[PDB]
RNA sequence: UGGAAGUAUAAAUCGAAAAGGUGAUAGUAUUCAUCAAAGUCUAAAUAUUACAGGAAAACUGAUAGCAAAGAAGUACUGUGAA
RNA sequence: GAAUAGCAGGAAAGCUAUAACAUGAAGAGAAAACGAAAAACUAUGAGAGUGUAGAAAUACAUUUAGCAAUAGUAUCUUUCAA
RNA sequence: GAUUCACGCAGUGUUAACGUGCAAAUUACUUGUCAUAUUUGAGUAUAGGGGCGAAAGACUCAUCGAACUAUCUAGUAGCUGGUUCCACCUGAAUAUUCCCUUAGGAAGGUCAAAGUAUUAAUAGUAUUGAUUGGUAAAGAUAAUGAUUAGGUGUAACAUCUUGUCAAACUAUGAAUAAACAAAGAAGAAUUCUCAGUGUUAAAUACACUUCAGGAAUUUAAAUAUAAACAUACUUUGAAUCGGCCAAGUCUGGUAAGCAGGACUGGCGAUGCGGGAUGAACCGAACGUCGAGAUAAAGUGCCAAA
RNA sequence: AAUCCGACUGUUUAAUAAAAACAUAGCAUUCUGAUAAAUCUAAAAGGUUCAUUACAGAAUGUGAUUUCUGCCCAGUGCUCUGAAUGUCAAGGUAAUGAAAUUUACUUAAGCGCGGGUUAACGGCGAAGGUAGCCAAAUGCCUC
RNA sequence: GGGAACGGGCUUGAUUGGAACGGCGGGGAAAGAAGACCCUGUUGAGCUUGACUCUAAUUUAUCAUGUGA
RNA sequence: GGCGGCACAUCUGUUACAAGAUAACGCAGGUGUCCAAAGAUGAACUCAAUGAGGACAGAAACCUCAUGUAGAAUAUAAGGGUAUAAGUUCAUUUGAUUAUUGAUUCCAGUACAAUCAAUAACUCUGAAAUGAUGGCCUAACGAUCCCUAAGAUUUUUAAUUAGAAAGACAUUUCUAGUUAAUCCUUUAAUAAUAAGGCUUGGGGUGUCAGAAAAGUUACCACAGGGAUAACUGGCUUGUGGCAGCCAAGCGCUCAUAGCGACGUUGCUUUUUGAUCCUUCGAUGUCGGCUCUUCCUAUCCAUUUCAAGCAGAAUUGAAAAAAGGUAUGAUUGUUCACCAUUUAAUAGGGAACGUGAGCUGGGU
RNA sequence: AGGUAGAUUACCUGACGUUCCCAUCUGUGUGAACAUAAUGGUACUGAUCAGGCUCUAAGCAUCUUUACUUCCGUGUUCGGAUGGGAACGGGUGUAUCCUACUUGAUAUGAACCUACC
């Protein structure tokens, strides 16, 4: 039976990282958040004012508003049998940019790099390059031939038991 | 006459019959609570564009 | 607990920060002619004994203290509620 | 009593008038409006499951319909009311 | 088929009555006091035509239309507060 | 207001008889009492929050810790019992909040029926990418705490080792998980043109404005799998919120077919084949049938092999 | 032959208790001068004790005889031939106000203070169980 | 045996000829009675008491105009 | 069930299972407060502890240097947070203020309450950026009705001067000066009292979403309940009872004739617990008398082996449950304890066998 | 090469010693005034006679620490699954995921803007 306090069961969640106490980076207060960005809510217990609720810790939300001191973050909360939208205003101390679209934003740039050359190759009449191939799960490896010149064999067999003591 | 106090049994099965209802797209596009200046800037342009659209209707 | 008189607070009527004098709010004398008192006396008349509940299960030992902060130059009065305290006193 | 600082009745005390009552928030003042209490009678339009005489019925049809379709408030019970 | 008043037919049935009122057409406010257009805007969206081809149905391109619904905007009524 | 016997009366014992009796309190024997505080008839008086009582809550017409009778009255009941034709389709519940609440209610979840929408309105799944957590494990001159011993230097203290530990210790930290993304201002992108506010020292930077708006060109691409009787629902409403079982789970307890929990599957609501028998085990879920391959499990007979 | 209880004659739970229970005589207490005390009644030149009058009427406790009834008036009762300005109602008086209203003063019993009372309720290390009696129909340990 | 943990019925066994007379008290968890013990009802009733709220009786004060001092 | 406790409103660590949720009358504790500073801000400083020095002065008084990641302090329970600070010292101050919005926690996505983000005023501190709408964070608290406080001058009207423009045979509008009234209502009109409205606080319900509430019934009653106690049965076996393993010692020497400590493994349902599965429209609730049968963990008789077995009397053990196992005083007693007798006067089960079998002493 | 402001916040720390300073920085002289305190020690201001003594910075060490990699070790643990084995206790096999401590090797900073050399 736990209590119903605001910060119940937070001995280890709100504890600072080992050898990571005190003031934080200045990149935390210097990062530029724009509407539509992806951020991660991380309750920094060193700052007690404006501490987001512990249920939002580690959740990835989107920026929906930018205020002089706080950033409007929008997250989905699971309720009895539905999902509701929660709109928080969190200072930049308790949020962090998310890399959830890091790989996707590279693939976006890779296809746009090829598309840029395509509109130029079309003017010159040469064939235009194809878009990068889509990602696939690890495919069955094809048949390959292994040269016997630099090969060595090691027999694998069950091992005789030896008492550790 | 003691009774069982609590159980989460069958609760996840119940919650997934009619599965987790997602919010609609219009739930993410709400504007209440936005920046005061940004709302002031947006309203000024919308008023300007609408007033310019309406004078064209009068012209034609 | 201990709060001095002679505060300096925003005065809504003067739209300024003016000196104020601080006292403690006491419940006024019950009037015999207010509507709820007249209605209570009518019910208590006649036979029927006690017609309204009489509270006798008190639990709180203290009361929230309400300060009556009054503008000196304009007599505008403000009511500020403090937390419950066993002992309260106005300073010098 | 819906009538709420008293809508109506009654009792104890008190008690008017060169009249006065009412206008439902108690009080006083000046206007305004409308009536003129404290005696009496009065047809018609209205009610009715007593009782009596009739007519009907998407009603019951002898364990139903009145308790009673025959000498039914009878036979029978109780000191009696029943 | 508000009471109610008439008609033929004799009728617990039927028909007829410029008609009180009920609900609604306007909403907010405790109340005094009031009382709704920028002849609207934005997004997606129902439908209607043509051309070509597969070729059996049908599949793509293109022109127009923008109702319902949802969300969001200006503008307007009342409120301390939309 | 002495002792006794008798006519009468009572009711001490048999804890006798009887106990669907002779009897809704009687019979037999034994016993007691058997005239002045005695016994008894008739008349009369006292009436239900009343009467009467040598007092037992006794008696008041087989009715008394408040008679009988009729009316209010078909009193109220969260409690017990019953609730009447067939086929077909769908099909639950024991969480959460509030209650003078705990045998009960209301909000809500699960469920049904009606009625819609071309529909930014699919996922109890995996993969790839960026994260979150502090559990199992691990540690113990790594911080806190516990703990055996041995060296070295100055019992003690330092210092180097050694053995063993923590639900309310921790550096580190999985597996299983949670929440993101993998192209919806409506499927991309680019070039030109470009306005209103504001930020700004000023802006041609920047922010929001259908990536304001407008015109050309290009374009259906951006993990796997499944999904149009898909998906999104709207309204109205029923029943239910006593639950119980299993376990490569946990806590209290010596323990329990004990009490209480986390996840899932069940029984309840469920028959069938098997375990001889069995609510829950194993196989597998059911319209009426025929022929075949099977599942669990079996092949001496009962009993098919 | 002893013990316990009730003194005795008597009465009692009709239908599971006949007794140690009730009554009793004896003892003791309280109130009352009759227009009273107790007490029935909605009321009443109404009713009962009462056709009565303290050797009486009304209300109680203990329960024949013998012996003895100890200490306590703090508490709760009851009582006083007592207390005024501690607290006390409706009223009455006065003041203000245009008036309702408001304010002030003065008022009975009761309670509070003081005295008496335990054959009143009661307690007995206000006073600390006296005289007696006992593993008691009263003593768990205890057979 | 398992099962609601004490079967007449179900599973596996032991076993069985139909109809019954006189006794008997093991069983039918035999009959009689919607347990009277215990608990729960937001169900009662008798009795008690400075439980809450009242009330008859009793009591005290004021008003209700006999004359002359 | 009662007595106890509060698991009833509430906070911290843990049980708790690395998202969220999350049980027990689970574990260790806490709240109904405290603060004009312990709120706000600025500046300066660094704490606990230790080492080495200095008259009294020493293990502890105060001074100096060095080391010192917090091992101190921060009102409090615990857990988090904090080092040019969030701790200490100094200084100024009252933002512990008014008004309007939109969110997050509890959540039914209700209220109260708490947590934020902004906007408009007026302020405080600082050189300034900023910071400040109480306390470093997580607890420190309260509806309807009733009572009681604070607030509704920012502006709108009317009358009369001065000026101006529209208005059928009067009257409105705009402008400046003035004077008066001004949050709404008490319904014929006004006035001063009185009362009632609107917004926000306080008074309080601790059973903390909030009745106004003492007992006893053995004289008892009703609707029900095996949702739930008193008896059997069933799971368990702590406790009761019985049986083993090892071998430190006892037994004159001698671990084991007979015992067996420190430990450790089982069996039984003949004790008492623990539980609440069956039975509340009833399973007659103790003992004794009577009578049958069953178990062996055997008291006697029969057959054996061992001894610290010379005989006698005994002691340990095996086969064996076909046969026997008594009379009485006291007690309702089961039990107990005495007096005898006997070959022995063993232990238990069968709904704690047995009440349409008795008895009724106990309850 | 040096100085200012930084961002990453130990590869940057701590102890033991070493190397220059030409500019720069530091240490360095003074107390009249702003200002400061018990103290010109600090903070403040005015200055330039001396100095690489310290600081700072660059390098040294079988240096503690910290940071990457292997190894530890597919050993701990774990998700799914029997009419699998065991009287229990606990422990397989199968399809999978797979730490930590330790030890060993390497490293002891990279990097941005402005000015001066």
């Amino acid at each position: 039976p736990l209590s119903n306090g605001r910060n119940r069961r937070t001995r280890k969640l709100f504890k600072r990282p080992f050898r990571g106490h005190g003031l934080s980076n200045t990149s935390t207060i210097l990062h530029t958040y724009k509407v539509g960005d992806y951020v991660t809510i991380l309750c920094n217990s060193s700052i007690q004012h404006g501490l987001p609720y512990k249920a939002f810790h580690g959740k990835t939300g989107r920026v929906w508003n930018v205020n002089p001191h706080a950033i409007g973050v929008m997250v989905n909360k699971k309720v009895n049998n539905r999902i509701v939208v929660k709109r928080l205003h969190i200072s930049p101390e308790h949020i962090k940019p998310s890399g959830c679209q890091k790989d996707f934003l590279e693939r976006k740039a890779a296809v746009a790099a090829i598309r840029k050359q395509n509109i130029q190759l079309k003017k010159e009449g040469k064939p235009l390059l194809p878009l990068p191939a889509k990602r696939l799960p690890k495919q069955p490896r094809p048949a390959e031939l292994i040269k016997g010149a630099d090969i060595k064999f090691t027999t694998v067999a069950p091992l005789k038991f030896e008492e550790l003591y | 006459s003691k009774d069982k106090n609590r159980s989460s049994h069958n609760q996840s099965h119940k919650a997934h019959r009619n599965g987790f209802y997602k919010p609609k797209k219009s739930a993410y596009m709400s504007t209440k609570g936005m920046n005061v200046q940004v709302l002031k800037n947006t309203k000024a342009q919308r008023k300007f564009a609408l007033a310019k659209k309406l004078e064209a209707k009068k012209a034609a | 607990v201990v709060v001095p008189k002679t505060r300096k607070t925003y005065c809504p009527r003067c739209d300024k920060h003016t000196p104020h004098k601080v006292s403690q709010y006491k419940k006024g004398k019950d009037s015999l002619h207010v509507q709820g008192k007249r209605r209570y006396d009518r019910k208590q008349q006649g036979f029927g004994g006690q017609t309204k509940p009489v509270f006798k299960k008190k639990a709180k030992t203290t009361k929230k203290v309400v300060l009556k902060i009054e503008c000196t130059k304009c007599k505008y009065k403000l009511q500020k509620c403090l937390k419950r305290c066993k002992h309260f006193e106005l300073g010098n």
